[PDB]
Order: structure tokens, then C-alpha cells, then sequence
């Protein structure tokens, strides 16, 4: 059999670092939406890194540093975003928790309170895989590894765009960019262009044991996160290839 | 290519953009600890065997550090196999097994470190950046626990729940990250054979082989973790590894001196 | 007066490492029994080490290592058993907590959730007492020191045998082994043969301030732990010598 | 004054009692690390500029530690300014911003430490009491992260939520606490001018000035954090600081040799 | 605008180290009063240092140590007082929590349980400000910095005297000491004599953003803490100078 | 006896089995730090006395480490007695008092370490395995906090709640565990007398005595913690201890040189 689910009642929500980079204009409505979700779900909220990690990559690459050096430096920016988000939710009983606490004591912390915030980056650190000079196992990937290891009820990725398009909807070829309401990890894995999710996410989807689908939704539109956590189709669904036992 | 081109791409694209990935690949390549050698001391193959195996290797390490800077990582071995059997039987996932295996590599690092302490060689966390001990002739070596940090975030294998990145991968990636000059795996066989020598009477010794050649002969998961062979092909700094028998007196010393003992496995 | 009770409402349960060594066949029924006990009691569940500590003793003794070196190496195996047991109870809100958390923050953790798991070994470590080459202060002893220091309502030891016999019921002289429904720590202390509990346990019983009795029960028989936590006599009662004020 | 008088006061009065405060001031004054120099490497002014700025300073540090014991602290820079902008816009208080800025000084310490590791120079917590590395000719220097520890307990400024004690203050106070002989701030301008040289074409260079004189000319918050000038006036051990341009090759080396490069700012 | 309140529903209570120094005669009634307050308020209880810090200052000053050396040595005595107080409240679910936990996870801990105890000293440590040989940022100051940063509903200081007098009511000039029911931080700041509160407290009051008043009350008189937490005037009110938005 | 016999017993019996206990006792005996001396610097007897007591001992340590490898542990003293009085009066148990006393030994280690830092001697956790500092002529010594780790798991005494294993026991057990060559307790009296010399005018000095002899004369709980005498009788490695007066200039130095100053207390 597939491994058991550890926390079958958990919902995991990954918040893009580029959403946090938009500041109060994006963060305040997201915080109000999360506040209203606290009584409805048991939430692990994980933040990505965003533009400050691009700056530390610029410096670190200019200094010649290897990919394992860059991994924890980017992760730090995801942790800072998590501390910011958690502070905004402190009056509701929400705090940031560290990676070892997420890995070993999440059950007690979600008994103590309704949601906690953590960094979405996984602790690959100096043992990041070589090949690219950019760390491959980033926030989407870390969040998925956790959600799948826990056997969580879902993982929802909250982005600054409606979902996945056929080209970058903010880039050079944006006029030919077409929205994809649904796709599979395998079909995405064989394309070459940019995506709003880590390419490594598609790889960990292939070896997944529990999570069957991940929805990417626009956190800049109030109510889409709430809808997605109820299974409503409001962004791009990514089918992982996992099927029910 | 330019900093400017790179910095502009880093600000304006996804990290998944091919144009950004390519610009990053053109970056300078700094080696953090280029004069060090990483050695893995096997758990099942060496430390689990006790004094007869460990004491001569402790003596070799003490002697070798006079001429060679060493990062010495530990394997896990039979106690980790026991934890994996118990946890797999309960249906626990690879990420939970990964955490359990780390404890056993740490026990082994503690035992080895206690035999080395009077010689000035510490057990450390953060071996790659253990700047002080590695700069002292009185020291010139450290011991570390060989599991990777992934723990609950371990990627599972395609089948089953045994963590696929264990102490061979942990030690290899540290060598790769720190840009070390050499990676030596110390096991209990002379090197790679055409089949498992413990099981096949007429297996033939292989002094030198590439990863592609190993795959073509089905040696992907023999004397090294198979995922290490794939990491090796992607490596920037460590493009070959040497596998030697630590039960043969002086074998480690000879490998550090450039002797072609054991098997050399090349990325290409 | 005797010192005050810190956590008078606490029940402490020590699970033998050799029970955990039996794997799923023993662990799954124990986990289901513990799940049903969560609403009934406030539990500190402490795991012992079992056979992996015998292996690390074999290696460590062959390397000549002193008793203080062996103590933390054995303790690690008790911690791993605790992580395994806690993972099986994660969906009920139970996690493993570290020794400093047990020592200083147990009250908040048992307010957050119904039970937590910890290692039964005490942190004697390199300051283990000399004399024997085998660490004397092991899991039964650690669990008793905690239960008594806290002034807990009880300590129950969950073994792979019915209780204490006059000889090892699985050994050479097993035909003359007779079951002991009740005994005192002092009477046990003066015998010489093997026991299913640490000899040091009898010593810490002699200086105890609160715990008056400890029951050793067979965790391989469903319902005995539940009965013992209600004070029912289903294994061997060990009288510590402590009396009511 | 006597121990006895002091011990009696310490037992019988509030620590706020003037008589106690005065008796304490008469106590002996031990310098913990009197032969060390603390240097701050700017975040925005140096490390954010990458290789062209950092590599020559790494070479200077490696050369300088042959003759000079160094505690090298890092600044924060543009990523901290970004975190402060995001957090201030959310209405978060200074104590929360303080914690965020520390992470950026730590990133910078990690990057610098990785370039220095093969030279034997570690990144440490507890630089002032890093007794071992500072006693070894092979080492003789450490790197630390320059933010102070105050974090949520940071005292806010009189206006706004930007933490007023940042990496200039962190490094200064470490120099002061440990009784170091010298404090050098390494920035990207030659020293202090009569106005911000990046903005004013005819600003005039100031080789030497007191804190009172700076205040009288409105230079309180120019090239150093203004609260540092006030800390400097209260300092027991470090009663002047030197500000130098780290972008000029050899400037740090020259300052360590006693050359009067840059600006010397005196407490009195 | 002023910064937001993080924990607007929090009450902060600082217990003087010299109250704890009185031992059981003072501590037991205080503990019983705190027990009765647990259902009424969400409490962060912070302990000061008291006489043991005077002893470590005596030794440290005789050894010539600088003010940054003395700061953490005094803080340790406040932490020990916190562990003592927390142990007395353990049976009510209260534990001591460390400074990083206070700073980043207070919200989850006060969701888990009704009150926690911490050290009132701030972590200035070796970065304590120079000038005086006695660390200026002590327990009253640390407690106020936290209460104000959190935007707490109050900070109450529990002393061994009725409040602030015009001279030390236990000193040489005690016959001319007159009780001050109300005062402002600015008026206090301009006086020179001794006070029962840190002088640095008056400075952090000047830059405060939320806390408008702090009451100093006698913890040796049962019921004054309870009254003060309801806003009743039973000691000295110190007006900080902050006004409502 | 054989490994095989031992490994079979270790798998098949309880650790309480006499046959297993006996087989384990026949194991080899490795000394981890055989060339080190452990010294305890008293809390009440030395450090609480301030500069007049501490400064000359700091000078002796600095001089002595040229010829002798040292692990220097701190006592607790009057602040711990104060915490024990407060906590005992509240009815708290020995395990809670134990934790409180540790903090005071740590304060004392910090103070001593700050006086030693410029001499290259660090305060450490893990003194016994402080391989690096102990291998360097520039260092050759470390400071540690002398309480044992038992804390809430402290075994109480037969009567009362004062922790019976305090800093004498902490330091002794570290010497024993690490197989050190010598254990010296530095106090404020010349050694052991027939009665407490501070209280009895005609007490007679005892240069040398066994634990059994001490017991027979009722000196079980005089100048050392009584439980230390029992630990000493069970010890594998350190079978005698020396007690010396640290207030006498050069006394520690002389003891390290093999002079028979103070009292030697033997296990047998
Ligand atoms: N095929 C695509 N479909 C949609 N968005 C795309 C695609 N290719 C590139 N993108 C870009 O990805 C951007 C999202 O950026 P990115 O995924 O790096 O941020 P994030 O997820 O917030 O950051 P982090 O991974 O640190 O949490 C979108 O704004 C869009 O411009
Ligand atoms: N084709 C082969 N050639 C040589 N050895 C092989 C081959 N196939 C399998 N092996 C076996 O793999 C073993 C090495 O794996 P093992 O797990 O013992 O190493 P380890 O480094 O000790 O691992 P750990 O350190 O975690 O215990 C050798 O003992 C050998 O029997
Ligand atoms: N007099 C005795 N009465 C009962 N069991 C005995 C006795 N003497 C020896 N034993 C043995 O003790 C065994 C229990 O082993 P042991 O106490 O080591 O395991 P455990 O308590 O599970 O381990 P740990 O102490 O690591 O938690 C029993 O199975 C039995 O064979
Ligand atoms: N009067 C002045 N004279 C010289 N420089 C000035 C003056 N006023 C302002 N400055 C500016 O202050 C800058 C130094 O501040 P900056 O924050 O860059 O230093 P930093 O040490 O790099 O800070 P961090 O390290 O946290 O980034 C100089 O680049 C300079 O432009
Ligand atoms: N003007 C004053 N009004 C009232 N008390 C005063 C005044 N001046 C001095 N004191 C003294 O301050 C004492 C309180 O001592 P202090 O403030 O040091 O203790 P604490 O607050 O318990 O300690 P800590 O600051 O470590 O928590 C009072 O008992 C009183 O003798
Ligand atoms: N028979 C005796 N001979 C010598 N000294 C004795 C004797 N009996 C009692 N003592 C006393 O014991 C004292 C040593 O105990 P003390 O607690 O001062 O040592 P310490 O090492 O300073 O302890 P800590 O370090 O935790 O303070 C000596 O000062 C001495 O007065
Ligand atoms: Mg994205
Ligand atoms: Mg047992
Ligand atoms: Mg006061
Ligand atoms: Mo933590
Ligand atoms: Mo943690
Ligand atoms: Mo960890
Ligand atoms: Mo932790
Ligand atoms: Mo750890
Ligand atoms: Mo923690
Ligand atoms: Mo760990
Ligand atoms: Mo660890
Ligand atoms: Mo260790
Ligand atoms: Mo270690
Ligand atoms: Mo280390
Ligand atoms: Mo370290
Ligand atoms: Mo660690
Ligand atoms: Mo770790
Ligand atoms: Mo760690
Ligand atoms: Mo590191
Ligand atoms: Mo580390
Ligand atoms: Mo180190
Ligand atoms: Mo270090
Ligand atoms: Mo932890
Ligand atoms: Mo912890
Ligand atoms: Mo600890
Ligand atoms: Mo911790
Ligand atoms: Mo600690
Ligand atoms: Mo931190
Ligand atoms: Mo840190
Ligand atoms: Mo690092
Ligand atoms: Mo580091
Ligand atoms: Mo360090
Ligand atoms: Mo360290
Ligand atoms: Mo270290
Ligand atoms: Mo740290
Ligand atoms: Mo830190
Ligand atoms: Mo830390
Ligand atoms: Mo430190
Ligand atoms: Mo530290
Ligand atoms: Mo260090
Ligand atoms: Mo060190
Ligand atoms: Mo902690
Ligand atoms: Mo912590
Ligand atoms: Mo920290
Ligand atoms: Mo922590
Ligand atoms: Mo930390
Ligand atoms: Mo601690
Ligand atoms: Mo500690
Ligand atoms: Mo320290
Ligand atoms: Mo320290
Ligand atoms: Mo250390
Ligand atoms: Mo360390
Ligand atoms: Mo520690
Ligand atoms: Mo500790
Ligand atoms: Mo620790
Ligand atoms: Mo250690
Ligand atoms: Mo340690
Ligand atoms: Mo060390
Ligand atoms: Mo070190
Ligand atoms: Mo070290």
C-alpha cells in the first residue's frame, strides 16, 4: 500500500513571494481572507521568496557562489515573508513556526491554534542538487513535498496571475499567451518555456503518493483562495497523476 | 552575457525561464574548499564491524591529515535498516524514514569522533565551512554525519518508502557544493565488480567505468546509491569518485597519495 | 513537608523499546488503544530503546567506549521510537517533544493537546555514573524520575511480558519462572537475577516523594494499559515505599 | 570608595540611586579584546556591489590578518530596505522591522564567510569572545553579522518605524563592549563631507571632526547612523571611529597601518 | 499612522525580582491571585531579577567587567525567577517561554494556554549601551518595550511598595517620602533621585506608540494586581504621554 | 569471554542480567582525553570572592597551559544557595532546584571566560570532546560550567530537596568519562581537616586519606559533595582526587607539577 496519511485533515496554502512583494495593497485583502478562513480549515500557510531572492542570486552569482550556497540565501527571504504574514495574523492566534517544528510538531501546533505560517522553501541548503546555478527545489516544491508527505487534503498555490498560461502572460510573447484551466504535471514537464511554478514541482508530482491535484489561483482577486479551498475551479488545476487506492 | 543582462533577467522573468537559466550558467565558479578531500566511512561496511575495522582507519586518518585536508563523513548501517523496516511496516512515508536514518549516522559520527578527539579532530556540523580546523596542521580534518538535511522534505523513490538519498548522497553533495578536489567512498569491497561479489563467485573487477557504462550493464544500484550516479553526472566540481576497501590496511592512505586502488567511476 | 506536586493530574506511560521492536503487529493495536485513551487522561507517553541500543552497545563496547559515551547513543534509539509512535498519533494532535520541552513546558503542551510523546531516557549522557559498562539510568528509570518529580497521578510501564517473574520467562531457567502479581522495590532490590525493569528504577523508588506504586503490564494484550490507567490490577504492582502524607 | 561601600549600596538601594551609580563608575575597567580591530563592511555600500567591490576586500582581509586581529561585521543593504518598505507599509512596528533586517546582514555574512573559508576565517556568533580563532596566526580574524540583538525589544526612533540601531550601531557596540583598539567603517565614499557627495557637486571633505561639531553643522545622520554618534559620546573604550572607502584598493590595509585615510570622528 | 497593535487583547504583568526574593510568604499569595486571574485575562507574566543580580554585579564589577558583560548576567536571575514562578503555576497549564518564543510565537502560546511566564529583561546583552557601569535596560524597561511593541491593552508593574514616592520609602530620607498617586514620565525623567522603576523606562515611554499609562502596584497586598488589571487606581499611575489616535 | 559471547548476550538478555553485565565488564577501555587534567574552580570558595581570588588564578591558568592541557569547570556559590533557599521554601523538588543551580555555574563560567578570552581560552559546551582548543599550544585549555546535565531528572537525596549532585560531581564525572589523568578541586582551604577549619580552631590537617577512612571518621560531607566520594569508589579511570587552596599563590601550578600540596583522597 501507499504510505498512510499523517495529517489527513490539513489544508496547505502556499503564498507566492511576488504576492507579498506587492505590499499592503495585496497583503491586507489576503490577510482579511485568511482571517475568515481560520474557522473553516486547519491551515499550514507557507510563504515563498519573491524579488529579494533574485537580488541575493544576483550578488551570489556575481561572487561565483555554487547552487548550494544560493539555496539557503533564497530560503531566508521566504522565511521573512512568513514572519511578515504571521505578524499580520498574530491577533488571531497565528504565529510563524520553524522548519523543525513543521516537520515534527505540526499536529500539536494545529491543536493549539487554527493556522500557522512557515517558510515554503525546503531545507535542501548546501545539499541542493547540482546542474543549474539556480536552486531547483524552491517554494512550490517545498510546499508540495510537505503536503504530500503529510497526506494533506490539499495544496493550493496562491499566485499573482490567474493560473498557468501557454507563455508568460507578463512577458515578450504575452499576446499569444492562452489560459490553461486544467493541465497535467506530465504535459507541463514536457514543455520548455517558463511557468509560474518550479519545474521541480512537476518532478515531485511524479513520485507523489497522495495529492491528486493542485490548484494555482490568483491571490489578487478576493475570494479565489476561499473558493479553491472548497474545491471550486477558479484557476489552473494541475493533475499530479496520483489516483485513489 | 553580462551582469546587467543577468540582473535584468533575474528581475523580470520567472526562475523557470530558459533565458534566465542560461544567463545564470555563465556565472563565475568559485570553489569554497578546493584543497579538501571528502571521504565517506561506511556504516554497515566499516563502523558496524567495530574495532577491527575502525581502529586501523582511525590510525590512517591521523597519519593522513599530516599531508591531506579531510572531511570525513559517516554512514548509517544496520540500525538504520532496522528503523526503516519498522517504519516501512507501519506505512510511514520516505520523509519520516529519512529523519530516523540521520540519528544513526550521528551515533556513528559520535563514536568515530571520540576515538579522534585526543588527536585534535572534531565532530562538526557544517563541515564544508569548518574554516578553523581545516586551517591548522594540528587538525586538518573534521568528522561529520553523512545524511542529507532533507528529512521530511526527502523526495521519495519511484517505488517504496526507503529514502533514496542517504549517506553516499550526503557526502557526495557536500564534496560537490564545496568544490573539493576528491571524493572517496570507503566500503568493504575492493571496488566495483560485474556483480555483487558477496553473492557471485566469479564476478570480475572493474578498475574504471563511466556512469553511462554502469547503467548499460545494470550496475546502477550496486556499490553506490543509484541516485548518486545521477548527481555525479550533473555535478559542476566533482566529476569522478573513487571507491576503496577500508578493510585493507593503508588503502585509504594510498588513495589519498594518488594510487589507483579500487574503482574510479566517472561522470562521463 | 514533601515537595509539592507540579502536574498532579498527569498520567505517565512508558512504552518498552522491545514492544516497539515488534513493529506494526504490536504497534497498531497499541496506537488504537492510545487513541481511545486520549479523551480519558492527560498523557505523557515515553518510549524506551529496545534492540538497536543493544547493537550500539555492541559496537561501542568493541571500540572500548566508556559508559558515559554509551548513554546518549542508547538514548537516541528511545528518541527514534518516540518519533515513530508520535507519527502514528499525529492525526490525533500528538507530537514528539524534546527533553527541554518536557522539563520546562509540559504544562503548556498538555494544554495545547491531549498527549505528547518523549524519550524515556534521562539526559545523564556523559555524566552517567561509572561502575557498570552498561548505562544504569535507562528508560524505566528516566520515566520514573519524571513522573515522581512532577508528582504525577501514576506511572505505568508497558512491557512485552505479563509483569515481573522470579526468573526470565524467556530465558534458560524459564520453567521455574513464577509470576509475581505484587512486589516491593526493596524486595526486588535484594534479588540478583534479571528483571524487566532497570535496577536503577528500584533505587530512585527508594528516594521517591510521591509515586506509591508502578504497574508493569503486557502491552501485547489489548486493554491492559486502559485497565492499568484506571488502577485495575492486570500485571505486576511494584510498591515504591512512599506513603500518603 | 571601596568594594565594601559598593557592595553595601548594591544591596541596599535601587540601581537608579545616584549614590550607587557613582560607586559603580569607580570600578576597575577590564578590556576583553584590547588588541582587536572591529571593521564593518557596508551592505549597500560594498557587499551589494558584488565581486568588483568584495573580492579586493577579501584579499585585503587575508593579507591584513597577518599583522592585525580583526572582527569583521557585515551590513545589510538593499534587501533590508525592501523588507522595511514592505513592513512599514503594513503598519508594523520598529521591533518587527528589526528582526527582518537581521536576516539580511546574516545572508551577507554567509557570502563573505564562504569566500574566506579556505583562508581559515570563520563566520561566528559571539565574535568578541571568539578566543580560539583570534589566537591563531593561521586565522586571526572572524566574520559576524552586524545587526544588534534587540529585535522586538528595539527602541523606536522618535518618528517612524525604521529601526534606529542597525549595523553601524551593532558593530560599534561590539567594539565598545570588548574594549577593542579601533573601529573602522568601510563604505563607498572617501569619508565625511559637508554634504552628501552623491548629491552635492561641491561638498568639501572633512578629515577630522568631533560629534558636537557634526551636530552643529547638521551632519548627525549622514555617513553614519545618527544614534552611533550618541553611543560614541557615551563610550568607555572606543572614543573615535574612522570611516574609509572600501572601493579604493588598499584603503583598509592603510587604515590598519595607522594611515589617516578617510575621516576620523571623535567623541570629544 | 502609528503602527498596528499586534496583540491588542494582551495584558502584560511585570513582577519585581524583589517580590520574588521574599520567598513563599510573598509568592504563594501572588500565585493564588494569578490563578484566579487566568480565566479573566490573556496574560504575559514577566519576572525581574532582584537581589541575585546585585550580587553578580558586585562580583562582575570587582572583576572590572563592562556593562555589556553585566547585562546578560543580571538577565539570568530574571529568567530563574520566571522558572520558579512558572513551576508554581504548572498545574494550571502555565510554563516559562524563552525570549525567541515571546518575540515570535506568543500568539500561538496564548492560544494553547491562558498565561505564560518569561524573563522581563530585554536581550540587549553585550550590545547594552555604554555610559553607566550598571546595565540601563532592565526588567521594567524590557517589559514596557514588549507591551508597547505588541500594542497590549496594558502593562502593570508589581512592586514591593505602594508605588512611587518623592524619596525612597525604605531609605535614609524616608521621613520626607510622599506618595505619588499619579505622575507623568516626563516629570519623573527630570527628577534625580531614586525610583522603583528603571530610568530607561521613562525614555522608552517617550517614544511609545500605544501604551498610555502604566500602573505600579504593591504585590504584597492581595487584590491590588486584580484591581489594577481592571483599571482601578490602587497604586501609582504613570502617564506615558501617548494619546489616542 | 568473546565479542561473540557478548553480542549474543546483548541480543538475548535483559541489560539487568548478571551474565551480560559481567561480559560487558571485560570490554576494552579507551581513554578519550588521557593527557588532560580537570580542575574545578570553586564558586563560593573562589569566584564569589572576586578579583583578589580570581585574577591570580587566571594568571596561573594562562601560565600552566603552556605545559598542561586543562579543562576548567566552574562552581556555583552563593547565588545558587539563594535560589535553593527560595525554591525549597516553596516546596519545589530537587529536579527543579537542579535547573536553577546550573544558571549560576554558567554565569561564573562566562565571567572567567571573559578574563581568559584574550589568552585564547574559550568557554565551551562539550569540554571533554573539545578536540581543537585542546590540540593547540596557543590554547590548550577550555572553561566549562560545572553542573551536571540531570536537571529535572536529578535523583534527590535521601532527605530534603537540595540537589545532591552539584558542581563537584559535574566536574568529577567529566574527568572520569573522558579518562583524564588528574582531577583537582580548587577551594579556599588548604585541604581536608579532621573538622571544618572555619569552625574548629584545633582541626588537624590530613594530607592523604581513602574514602573508607573518611567515612569512618565522619568526613563524608565535608570539603567535597558526599556523593562524589561514592562516585570516586566506582570510577574506572580517576581513582584519586586532589583538593587544594586556590587562595595560595601558585598552589594550582604546584599541584599540576606533581607537588603534594593539599589533600589527596583515594578511592581505595
Ligand atoms: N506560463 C506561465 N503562466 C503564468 N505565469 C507565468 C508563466 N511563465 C512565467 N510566468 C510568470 O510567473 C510569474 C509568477 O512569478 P513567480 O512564480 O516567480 O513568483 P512567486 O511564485 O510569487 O515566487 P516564489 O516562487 O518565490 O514564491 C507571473 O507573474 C508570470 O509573469
Ligand atoms: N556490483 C557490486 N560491486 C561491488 N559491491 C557491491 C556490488 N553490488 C552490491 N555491492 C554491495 O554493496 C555494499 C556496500 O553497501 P553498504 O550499504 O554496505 O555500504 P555503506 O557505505 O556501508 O552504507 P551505509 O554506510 O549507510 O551502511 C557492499 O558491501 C557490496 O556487497
Ligand atoms: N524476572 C523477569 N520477569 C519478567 N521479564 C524478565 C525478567 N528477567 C528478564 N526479563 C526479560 O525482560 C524482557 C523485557 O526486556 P527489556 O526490559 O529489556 O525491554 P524493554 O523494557 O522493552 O526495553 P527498554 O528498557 O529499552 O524500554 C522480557 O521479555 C523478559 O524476557
Ligand atoms: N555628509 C556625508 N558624507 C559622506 N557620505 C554621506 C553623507 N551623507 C550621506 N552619505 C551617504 O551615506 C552612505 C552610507 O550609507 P549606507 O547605508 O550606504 O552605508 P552601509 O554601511 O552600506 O549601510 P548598510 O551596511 O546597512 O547597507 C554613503 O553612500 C553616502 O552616500
Ligand atoms: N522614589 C521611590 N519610590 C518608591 N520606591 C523607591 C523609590 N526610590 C527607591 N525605591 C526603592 O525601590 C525598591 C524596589 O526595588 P527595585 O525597583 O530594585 O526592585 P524590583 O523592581 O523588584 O527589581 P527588578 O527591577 O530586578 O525587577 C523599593 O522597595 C524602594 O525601597
Ligand atoms: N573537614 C573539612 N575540611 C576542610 N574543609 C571543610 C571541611 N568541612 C567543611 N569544609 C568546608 O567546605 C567548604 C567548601 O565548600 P564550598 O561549597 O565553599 O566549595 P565550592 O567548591 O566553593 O562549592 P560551589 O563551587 O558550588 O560554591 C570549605 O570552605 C570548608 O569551609
Ligand atoms: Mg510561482
Ligand atoms: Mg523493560
Ligand atoms: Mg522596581
Ligand atoms: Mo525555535
Ligand atoms: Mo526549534
Ligand atoms: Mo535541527
Ligand atoms: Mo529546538
Ligand atoms: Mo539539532
Ligand atoms: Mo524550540
Ligand atoms: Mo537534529
Ligand atoms: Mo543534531
Ligand atoms: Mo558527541
Ligand atoms: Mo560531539
Ligand atoms: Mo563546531
Ligand atoms: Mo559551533
Ligand atoms: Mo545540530
Ligand atoms: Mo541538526
Ligand atoms: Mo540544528
Ligand atoms: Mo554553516
Ligand atoms: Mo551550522
Ligand atoms: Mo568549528
Ligand atoms: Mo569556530
Ligand atoms: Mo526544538
Ligand atoms: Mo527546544
Ligand atoms: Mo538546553
Ligand atoms: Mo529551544
Ligand atoms: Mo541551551
Ligand atoms: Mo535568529
Ligand atoms: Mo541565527
Ligand atoms: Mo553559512
Ligand atoms: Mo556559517
Ligand atoms: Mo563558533
Ligand atoms: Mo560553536
Ligand atoms: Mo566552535
Ligand atoms: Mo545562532
Ligand atoms: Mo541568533
Ligand atoms: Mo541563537
Ligand atoms: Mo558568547
Ligand atoms: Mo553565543
Ligand atoms: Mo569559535
Ligand atoms: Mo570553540
Ligand atoms: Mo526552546
Ligand atoms: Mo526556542
Ligand atoms: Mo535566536
Ligand atoms: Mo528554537
Ligand atoms: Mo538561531
Ligand atoms: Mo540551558
Ligand atoms: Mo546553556
Ligand atoms: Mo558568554
Ligand atoms: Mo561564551
Ligand atoms: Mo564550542
Ligand atoms: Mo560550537
Ligand atoms: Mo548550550
Ligand atoms: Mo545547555
Ligand atoms: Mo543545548
Ligand atoms: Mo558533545
Ligand atoms: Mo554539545
Ligand atoms: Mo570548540
Ligand atoms: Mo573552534
Ligand atoms: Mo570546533
Amino acid at each position: 500500500k501507499r504510505p498512510i496519511r499523517l495529517l489527513p485533515w490539513l489544508q496547505v496554502v502556499k503564498i507566492g513571494g511576488r504576492v507579498m512583494d506587492r505590499g499592503a495593497d495585496a497583503i491586507l485583502p489576503l490577510v482579511e481572507e485568511l482571517r475568515k478562513l481560520l474557522p473553516e480549515h486547519r491551515l499550514l500557510i507557507l510563504t515563498g521568496a519573491g524579488v529579494r531572492a533574485r537580488h541575493v542570486f544576483s550578488v551570489g552569482l556575481d561572487l561565483g557562489l555554487p547552487v548550494g550556497s544560493l539555496a539557503p540565501l533564497a530560503a531566508s527571504e521566504a522565511g521573512q515573508n512568513g514572519h511578515i504574514l504571521a505578524a499580520m495574523l498574530a491577533s488571531e492566534g497565528v504565529s510563524y513556526v520553524e522548519h523543525p517544528t513543521v516537520a515534527d510538531q505540526l499536529a500539536i501546533h494545529l491543536s493549539a491554534t487554527r493556522a500557522v505560517v512557515g517558510s515554503a522553501f525546503p531545507p535542501y541548503h548546501h545539499h541542493e542538487f547540482p546542474g543549474s546555478r539556480i536552486p531547483p527545489h524552491r517554494a512550490d516544491t517545498g510546499a508540495f513535498l510537505l503536503a504530500d508527505a503529510f497526506g494533506a487534503a490539499g495544496l493550493t498555490i496562491v499566485e499573482n496571475v490567474d493560473g498557468i498560461y501557454t507563455a508568460d502572460p507578463n512577458g515578450p510573447d504575452r499576446g499569444q499567451a492562452r489560459f490553461l484551466p486544467e493541465t497535467s504535471a506530465t504535459d507541463l514537464a514536457k514543455s520548455e518555456g517558463p511557468l509560474p511554478v518550479d519545474r521541480a514541482l512537476l518532478d515531485v508530482m511524479a513520485t507523489a503518493r497522495h495529492i491528486e491535484r493542485v490548484q494555482v489561483v490568483n491571490g489578487l482577486v478576493p475570494g479565489r483562495l476561499t473558493a479553491a479551498l472548497r474545491g471550486e475551479h477558479v484557476g489552473t488545476l494541475i493533475r499530479t497523476g496520483v489516483r485513489p487506492a | 552575457n553580462s551582469t546587467a543582462e543577468l540582473e535584468e533577467l533575474l528581475m523580470q522573468r520567472s526562475l523557470t525561464d530558459p533565458q534566465l537559466q542560461a544567463a545564470a550558467a555563465a556565472a563565475a565558479d568559485f570553489r569554497i574548499l578546493p584543497d579538501a578531500t571528502v571521504i565517506k566511512i561506511g556504516g554497515q561496511s566499516v563502523i558496524d564491524r567495530g574495532r577491527a575495522a575502525v581502529y586501523p582507519l582511525v590510525d590512517e586518518i591521523v597519519a593522513a591529515r599530516k599531508n591531506h585536508k579531510l572531511l570525513i563523513g559517516t554512514g548509517a548501517g544496520t540500525r538504520a535498516r532496522h528503523l526503516y523496516s519498522i517504519a516501512a511496516g507501519l506505512g510511514l512515508p520516505a520523509g519520516v524514514l529519512a529523519q530516523l536514518g540521520s540519528s544513526v549516522a550521528d551515533q556513528n559520527a559520535a563514536m568515530l569522533g571520540q576515538l579522534l578527539a585526543k588527536h585534535g579532530i572534531p565532530v562538526v556540523g557544517g563541515a564544508g565551512l569548518s574554516a578553523v580546523p581545516l586551517s591548522l596542521a594540528e587538525v586538518n580534518a573534521v568528522v561529520f554525519s553523512g545524511m542529507p538535511p532533507y528529512k521530511l522534505w526527502m523526495r521519495p523513490a519511484a517505488e517504496g518508502v526507503i529514502p533514496p538519498y542517504r549517506t553516499d548522497a550526503g557526502c557526495f553533495l557536500l564534496a560537490e557544493q564545496f568544490g573539493c578536489k576528491q571524493m572517496i567512498f570507503v566500503k568493504d569491497e575492493d571496488g566495483l565488480y560485474t556483480a555483487n561479489p558477496k553473492t557471485s563467485k566469479d564476478a570480475t573487477f572493474i578498475p574504471r567505468i563511466s556512469v553511462d557504462e554502469m547503467k548499460a550493464k545494470g550496475l546502477h544500484d550496486s556499490i553506490l546509491e543509484f541516485p548518486v550516479l545521477d548527481l555525479l553526472q550533473s555535478a559542476q566540481h566533482v566529476r569522478e569518485v573513487q571507491v576503496v576497501n577500508g578493510l585493507v590496511p593503508g588503502n585509504l592512505t594510498r588513495a589519498l597519495a594518488g594510487e589507483h586502488v579500487g574503482t574510479i567511476i566517472t561522470a562521463s
